[PDB]
């Protein structure tokens, strides 16, 4: 063998992107979502007046 | 395709059909077979 991987779990979750392209509408990862796309929330400032 | 008689193969029109901005809309291609595209006649002359 010449090629060693550690497969961990991780608590993914993206805080403030959202999709813009996703294949289909279904869960459960496959080869066609391995493509999709992101782009971040429009920017609020909320403050006193 | 009510019957499947109906529902026949829509082909692209001759005018506009074609359109330069479609295309494959993902960088994990497919890679198909059956590709069109549009091209200019000999009689224009080349511009970039």
């Amino acid at each position: 063998p010449t090629v060693v991987l550690y497969s961990e779990d991780v608590n993914m979750e993206t805080p403030d992107t959202h999709l813009s392209y996703k294949p289909k509408m279904g869960d459960k990862n496959a080869k066609v979502m391995l493509g999709q796309q992101a782009m971040p929330n429009r920017p609020n400032y909320i403050a006193f007046r | 395709a009510t019957v499947a008689g109906a529902g026949k193969e829509i082909f692209a029109d001759k005018t506009f059909q074609p359109e330069p901005q479609v295309g494959e809309s993902q960088w994990n291609e497919a890679d198909a077979t059956a590709a069109g595209g549009r091209v200019l006649k000999k009689t224009t002359p080349m511009k970039p």
